[PDB]
């Protein structure tokens, strides 16, 4: 199923980084013109993807990242930023690397890290 | 099987 995005057992805030990551890292990288196969789940029965949930064990996308911001789930940047790598890593591993999804995972990713690079202070 |  879909990933939670909410957990009422779970601490969560809004500090000023995870403000950052929600409407700068994400909306960055969400108006990328490579950022849209990482916009919802990987869905393995409509990709014909049969073996996905076999090689990754912790599917990631920007979708729930953003909605997870959007809930307050995350209590640090750091917990929201180590989504982020898992999403890309996830990607690398699952994926041939002459895809062009892995391309397009570099060149997001490398975006990804300029942004995190230039955070707030907590 | 794959992506693209």
């Amino acid at each position: 199923s879909m990933p939670e995005v909410s957990n009422p057992s779970k601490p969560g805030r809004k500090t000023n980084q995870l403000q950052y990551m929600q409407n700068v890292v994400v909306k960055t990288l969400w108006k990328h013109q490579f950022a849209w196969p990482f916009y919802q789940p990987v869905d393995a029965i409509k990709l014909n993807l049969p073996d996905y949930h076999k090689i990754i064990k912790n599917p990631m996308d920007m979708g729930t990242i953003k909605k997870r911001l959007e809930n307050n789930y995350y209590w640090s940047a750091s917990e929201c930023m180590q989504d982020f790598n898992t999403m890309f890593t996830n990607c690398y591993i699952y994926n041939k690397p002459t895809d062009d999804i892995v391309l397009m995972a570099q060149a997001l990713e490398k975006i990804f890290l300029q942004k995190v690079a230039q955070m707030p202070q907590e | 099987t794959g992506k693209f």
